[PDB]
C-alpha cells in the first residue's frame, strides 16, 4: 500500500462482468457511478490501483 | 444517519412517482435475494452528515 502500483489500460474494451461473476466474495463500494450504467455507457483513461 | 437516499434502482422514475419500496438490487445476473458485499446489495444508503 506504500508504494502502491497504478496501472493504466488503454485501446481496448473493458468488460466488467468478468469481475461480477467470478471470485464472489467481494465488495463493491462504488462511489459517484452505477454498474448498470457503468456497463450502457463508458468514459476514458482506465487507471487501476493494486 | 435519519435520512436515507436511493441510488441503486432496475428503472427511473416517472415524474411526480414515489418509490418507497426496499428491495435490495441484484448487481449479478443470480437473484441471491441475500444481503452481501456485492451481490443483491442493499438498494437505498444512508448520509452521516456531521
Amino acid at each position: 500500500v506504500y508504494a502502491w502500483n497504478r496501472k493504466r489500460i488503454s485501446n481496448c474494451v473493458a468488460d466488467y462482468s468478468v469481475l461480477y461473476n467470478l471470485a464472489p466474495f467481494f465488495t463493491f463500494k462504488c462511489y459517484g457511478v452505477s454498474p448498470t450504467k457503468l456497463n450502457d455507457l463508458c468514459f476514458t483513461n482506465v487507471y487501476a490501483d493494486s | 444517519y435519519n435520512y436515507l437516499y436511493r441510488l441503486f434502482r432496475k428503472s427511473n422514475l416517472k415524474p411526480f412517482e414515489r418509490d418507497i419500496s426496499t428491495e435490495i438490487y441484484q448487481a449479478g445476473n443470480k437473484p441471491c435475494n441475500g444481503v452481501a458485499g456485492f451481490n443483491c446489495y442493499f438498494p437505498l444508503r444512508s448520509y452521516s452528515f456531521r
